[PDB]
């Protein structure tokens, strides 16, 4: 008799858990890689006017 | 411009499936990171010149003077984009991600907790 009950309880909350987990993720992660996608554009870009004030100069 | 502060959850970052771009996060962490060293030594400014002293010591001269001015006129533009459907091949991604995945997520996960409510009897 126990045995079922407890074991659908555990496939429950487990389904429960790791999608939520699964959802907050995929929201953060993103918003993650947006900070890094322009930065890793924008970055070379100063450099390039930097380094050609340099260069040009010379 | 200057600098861009976006604060990257690496961990999040390389995981992400929107199948054409997980491969392309893992490469482009290291394309980043190429960028990112490259970028963060590039020394802020270059010199300029002591144009009197060469206008002195230039003697094909006013060429250090012409120079001058000119060089001290002479502008820059600074470099074009390419890919930056980013700010937005994020957000509508963003409603994939969060909010549509999100809210159907939670509807599952709710249906767990109701009948884990209905399994405590």
């Amino acid at each position: 008799q126990l045995e079922e009950v407890k074991q659908a309880s555990i496939k429950q909350i487990q389904d429960a858990i790791d999608m939520e987990k699964s959802q907050q993720a995929l929201v953060q992660k993103r918003h993650y890689l947006f900070d890094v996608q322009r930065n890793n554009i924008a970055m070379a870009l100063e450099v390039t006017y930097r380094e050609r004030l340099h260069r040009v100069y010379r | 411009r200057k600098l861009a502060l976006k604060t990257i959850d690496w961990v999040a970052f390389g995981e992400i499936i929107p199948r054409n771009q997980k491969a392309v996060a893992n490469s482009l962490k290291s394309w980043n990171e190429t960028l990112t060293s490259r970028l963060a030594t590039l020394p802020e400014k270059p010199p300029a010149i002591d144009w009197a002293y060469y206008k002195a010591n230039v003697a094909k001269a006013g060429l250090v003077d012409d120079f001058e001015k000119k060089f001290n006129a002479l502008k820059v533009p600074i470099p074009e984009d390419k890919y930056t459907a980013q700010v937005d091949a994020e957000e509508k991604e963003d409603v994939k991600s969060c909010a549509e995945f999100l809210t159907q997520s939670k509807t599952r996960i709710q249906e767990y907790e109701k009948e884990l409510e209905k399994m405590r009897n």
